[PDB]
RNA sequence: AUCUUAGUUCAACUUUAAAUUUGCCCACAGAACCAAAUCCCCUUGUAAAUUUAACUGUUAGUCCAAAGAGGAACAGCUCUUUGG
RNA sequence: AGAGUGUAGCUUAAAAGCACCCAACUUACACUUAGGAGAUUCAAUUGACGCUCUGA
């Protein structure tokens, strides 16, 4: 009833994520620098990035107004004679 | 701290008969 | 005139200018242990049974001064070295030194029972009458 | 209780007999990462959530591509069961500012030009 | 009741605030850190904080402690933490004020 | 079904995955001259242009840290030869 | 916190508008004398976070994994904590 | 004869540091000190007169 009966399926569907995650392990033991080297080299990318998202935080306002667009609304009693 | 090397290093009861 | 030129930013280099103008940063804290280090330039006497010496450093470890016993030119006016007469004439010397050295100015910090003691207090007085002050001004905030 | 895990360093230290099973090199490592999520960030804690919500992995397998260093590794070493990395390879070198819009990612993980 | 530290290791403390609240001297004072009369450690001079491991020789007026260093072996010593703040701008400067 | 073996053979899990089928232009003109091509193909493009300039720029950028790297052992281990003379 | 636990007020969380610039993740270093982990930040992946103006609404939930205290180490048992 | 070869009892001093000495030391004395005593073993880096030791 409550305890079950793992089948065969399960066993292989587990096995397949185990031998994945275990290529994964093998494949985050060799990294291209260290700790030291890496220090620093994003930094101008990163400035820039957070300097347009200042600059698109601290843009907004208003939208203008046109008086075409008001007297554009006389509009809606054009006949023809 | 426990989780440093420098741990352990106040210990003086046991300096005490 | 061009030769007026001056930096609106004067620096100086050196190493007492903060110190004597009494302006200076003294190490506060240490409120658990004695000696405390709210100085700058403390005194210190070694005993030991064959040479004594007395000697002013700054407040890093820097010895600015010294007057040991284990120098020639006052070893021969002595007959041993523990006699009160040698902390006497050290002390002296140590004062002439100091005065000569541009230091004015001391802390002595003793231990109780070494400072109830009259042996180190001969030292005390004959250094202090030798011109130098075993007290320190207050910082100027 | 149930808290973060730190994974001992001992498991990341490829042997002599990982080398050959897998297509890498100790010496002369590989560049870039190529990494896909094969799993679902629910009924995971949520400092695996923010993670993948990070690595620009949200959407499911969509492969994306990250540096092989430590900073980012740190990163993967926590979500490292709900994805898949396997190695970029470029065979035929970095695109030039001409063949940047006729390239093809193949399932291998070698980028190429015009197909 | 929050015993514990409140400034850790390389933090910009200002004069005056506190570092570590604590019960018994578990973080002694050190360079610049002031201890009130309820033991907690303050900030005397502006600066960095540093946390560091010392010898610890008490005050001979203290008698708790003055004597169970007299109950040690030879070549012993009672080290101990302390918590410093290294100070980070010079006292002051000099600049133009007259030109006579 | 055989993605097991379409990966097997580098191929494409999945057939309507990159391949022929997929972006190949589905039709042309009855006179010859092709078709506008379709959304689909537009938006692989663009995805694929987009993912070759973020390798290319995270390559570049680890090539100029470590060059960066070089130079500041260089202006360090070499500017104390400077200390050496005199 | 409440003559209060069938409710209210404050906080926490949520929402909108607005201002500004750092927010999260995070190695090394660091946190006491008397196991899991936690705190803190350089970088790095990211694009969010803080502040201001203005309101309402929810609040002492169930189950599962785990560590504890109470009832056996049980009674599908009351309670605290990390996560889902 | 002769193999190592030698700082006062001791050593990591270039002529150094440690208790052995003594004396008043509230409930004894070491602690805290009043004060005093011990070597480059010698002739000009090399050899012997001293030692654990080597045949006698
Ligand atoms: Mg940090």
């Amino acid at each position: 009833r409550r305890p079950r009966f793992v089948s065969l399926r399960a066993k292989q569907n587990m096995i397949r994520r185990l031998e994945i995650e275990a290529e994964n392990h093998y494949w985050l033991s060799m990294p291209y620098m260290t700790r030291e080297q890496e220090r620093g080299h994003a930094a101008v990318r990163r400035r820039e990035a957070f300097e347009a998202i200042k600059a698109a935080a601290t843009s907004k306002f208003p939208p203008h107004r046109f008086i075409a667009d008001q007297l554009d609304h006389l509009n809606v009693t054009k006949k023809w004679s | 701290y426990k989780t440093k090397p420098t741990h352990g290093i106040g210990k003086y009861k046991h300096l005490i008969k | 005139v061009e030769n007026e030129a001056v930096a609106p930013e004067f620096t100086n280099r050196n190493p007492r200018n903060l110190e004597l103008l009494s302006v200076a940063r003294k190490e506060r804290g240490w409120r658990t242990v004695f000696p405390s280090r709210e100085f700058w330039h403390r005194l210190r006497v070694i005993r030991t049974q064959h040479h004594v010496e007395a000697l002013v450093e700054h407040q890093n470890g820097k010895v600015v001064v010294s007057a040991s016993t284990r120098e020639w030119a006052i070893k021969k006016h002595l007959y041993s070295t523990r006699n009160v007469v040698a902390c006497e004439s050290i002390g002296r010397v140590l004062a002439q030194r100091c005065l000569e050295a541009g230091i004015n100015f001391m802390v002595y910090q003793p231990t109780p029972w070494e400072a109830a003691s009259d042996s180190m207090k001969r030292l005390q007085s004959a250094m202090t009458e030798g011109g130098v002050v075993l007290r320190e001004p207050q910082r100027i905030y | 209780k149930f808290t973060r895990s730190r994974i001992p360093e001992k498991v990341f230290q490829a042997s002599p007999e990982d080398h050959e099973k897998y297509g890498g090199d100790p010496q002369n490592p590989h560049k870039l990462h190529i990494v896909t999520r094969i799993k679902s960030t629910r009924r995971r804690p949520y400092w695996e959530k923010d993670i993948i919500k990070m690595l620009g992995l949200e959407k499911a397998h969509t492969p994306q591509v990250h540096k092989n260093i430590p900073s980012v590794n740190a990163k993967l070493k926590v979500v490292k069961h709900l994805i898949r990395i396997k190695p970029l390879k470029l065979p035929q070198g970095l695109p030039a500012e001409e063949n940047m819009s006729n390239t093809c990612l193949k399932s291998t993980g070698e980028l190429v030009v015009q197909w | 009741r929050r015993q514990g530290i409140k400034k850790m290791e390389g933090h910009y403390v200002h004069a005056g605030n506190i570092i570590a609240t604590q019960r018994h001297f578990r973080w002694h004072p050190g360079a610049h850190v002031g201890v009130g009369k309820n033991k907690c450690l303050y900030a005397l001079e502006e600066g960095i904080v540093r946390y560091t491991k010392e010898v610890y020789v008490p005050h001979p007026r203290n008698t708790e402690a003055v004597d169970l260093i007299t109950r040690l072996p030879k070549g012993a010593v009672l080290y101990k933490t302390f918590v410093h703040v290294v100070p980070a701008k010079p006292e002051g400067t000099f600049k133009l004020v007259a030109m006579l | 079904a055989g993605g097991q073996w379409r990966l097997q053979q580098g191929l494409a899990a999945n057939p309507s995955g990159y391949g022929p089928l997929t972006e190949l232009p589905d039709w042309s003109y009855a006179d010859g001259r092709p078709a506008p091509p379709m959304k689909g193909q537009l938006r692989r493009k663009a995805e694929r242009e987009t993912f070759a300039r973020r390798v290319v720029l995270l390559s570049q950028e680890m090539d100029a840290g470590l060059q960066a790297w070089q130079l500041r052992q260089q202006k360090l281990q070499e500017e104390q030869r400077k200390q050496e003379n005199a």
